[PDB]
Protein backbone atom coordinates (compact mmCIF):
# COMPACT_ATOMS: atom_id res chain seq x y z
CA UNK A 1 0.00 0.00 0.00
CA UNK A 2 2.99 1.83 -0.75
CA UNK A 3 2.14 1.82 -4.01
CA UNK A 4 -1.68 1.27 -4.18
CA UNK A 5 -2.48 4.31 -2.38
CA UNK A 6 0.08 6.17 -5.03
CA UNK A 7 -2.08 4.76 -7.91
CA UNK A 8 -5.83 5.67 -5.85
CA UNK A 9 -4.16 9.28 -5.70
CA UNK A 10 -3.31 9.30 -9.29
CA UNK A 11 -7.19 8.66 -10.15
CA UNK A 12 -8.06 11.48 -7.67
CA UNK A 13 -5.90 13.65 -10.05
CA UNK A 14 -7.16 11.94 -13.18
CA UNK A 15 -10.88 12.70 -12.34
CA UNK A 16 -10.15 16.39 -10.95
CA UNK A 17 -11.76 16.04 -7.83
CA UNK A 18 -11.52 18.91 -4.59
CA UNK A 19 -13.53 16.94 -1.95
CA UNK A 20 -12.99 12.98 -0.96
CA UNK A 21 -14.85 10.85 1.48
CA UNK A 22 -12.59 8.02 2.37
CA UNK A 23 -14.36 5.66 4.23
CA UNK A 24 -12.66 2.60 5.83
CA UNK A 25 -13.70 -0.02 7.91
CA UNK A 26 -11.03 -1.50 10.92
CA UNK A 27 -8.34 0.91 12.06
CA UNK A 28 -5.78 -0.92 10.04
CA UNK A 29 -7.06 1.05 6.79
CA UNK A 30 -5.49 4.25 8.00
CA UNK A 31 -2.18 2.84 7.32
CA UNK A 32 -3.58 1.38 4.08
CA UNK A 33 -4.46 5.11 2.83
CA UNK A 34 -1.46 7.20 4.43
CA UNK A 35 -0.34 8.54 1.09
CA UNK A 36 -3.84 9.05 0.49
CA UNK A 37 -4.42 10.94 3.60
CA UNK A 38 -1.28 13.03 3.99
CA UNK A 39 -2.72 14.58 0.11
CA UNK A 40 -3.99 18.21 1.42
CA UNK A 41 -0.65 18.75 2.58
CA UNK A 42 0.68 19.65 -0.87
CA UNK A 43 -2.31 19.44 -3.04
CA UNK A 44 -5.63 20.86 -3.27
CA UNK A 45 -7.90 17.95 -1.86
CA UNK A 46 -10.24 17.85 1.24
CA UNK A 47 -10.30 14.82 2.79
CA UNK A 48 -13.78 13.98 5.25
CA UNK A 49 -12.60 10.71 6.61
CA UNK A 50 -15.50 8.34 7.93
CA UNK B 1 6.33 -20.79 38.01
CA UNK B 2 5.26 -17.61 37.48
CA UNK B 3 1.25 -15.94 38.64
CA UNK B 4 1.53 -12.55 35.98
CA UNK B 5 3.87 -11.65 33.13
CA UNK B 6 4.79 -7.89 32.99
CA UNK B 7 4.31 -7.15 29.40
CA UNK B 8 7.78 -7.36 26.91
CA UNK B 9 6.14 -3.13 26.59
CA UNK B 10 6.36 -3.58 22.58
CA UNK B 11 3.33 -4.20 19.57
CA UNK B 12 5.45 -6.99 17.81
CA UNK B 13 6.45 -8.62 20.90
CA UNK B 14 2.93 -8.20 23.51
CA UNK B 15 1.55 -10.01 21.01
CA UNK B 16 2.76 -12.92 21.04
CA UNK B 17 3.07 -12.82 24.35
CA UNK B 18 -0.33 -12.31 25.20
CA UNK B 19 -1.61 -15.27 23.32
CA UNK B 20 0.66 -17.31 25.31
CA UNK B 21 -0.59 -16.14 28.47
CA UNK B 22 -4.93 -16.22 27.12
CA UNK B 23 -3.42 -19.90 26.52
CA UNK B 24 -2.29 -21.28 29.81
CA UNK B 25 -4.44 -18.58 32.02
CA UNK B 26 -1.79 -17.03 33.58
CA UNK B 27 -2.84 -12.70 33.45
CA UNK B 28 -0.61 -10.46 31.07
CA UNK B 29 -0.41 -6.80 32.35
CA UNK B 30 0.90 -4.70 29.89
CA UNK B 31 1.96 -0.71 30.34
CA UNK B 32 2.07 0.46 27.07
CA UNK B 33 -0.22 0.99 24.17
CA UNK B 34 -1.36 -1.44 21.98
CA UNK B 35 -2.94 -1.98 18.71
CA UNK B 36 -5.52 -4.19 19.69
CA UNK B 37 -7.21 -5.71 16.08
CA UNK B 38 -11.35 -6.24 16.25
CA UNK B 39 -11.19 -10.07 16.27
CA UNK B 40 -8.17 -10.61 18.92
CA UNK B 41 -10.87 -12.86 21.22
CA UNK B 42 -8.59 -12.31 24.38
CA UNK B 43 -9.72 -12.01 28.06
CA UNK B 44 -6.73 -12.84 30.30
CA UNK B 45 -5.19 -8.98 29.20
CA UNK B 46 -5.45 -5.46 31.16
CA UNK B 47 -3.53 -2.26 30.08
CA UNK B 48 -2.62 0.34 32.67
CA UNK B 49 -1.58 2.83 29.68
CA UNK B 50 -4.75 5.26 28.73
CA UNK B 51 -6.55 4.26 25.84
Amino acid sequence: FSSLSRAILDLVQFFKWKTVTVVYDDSTGLIRLQELIKAPSRYNLRLKIR
Amino acid sequence: GVAAIFGPSHSSSANAVQSICNALGVPHIQTRWKHQVSDNKDSFYVSLYPD
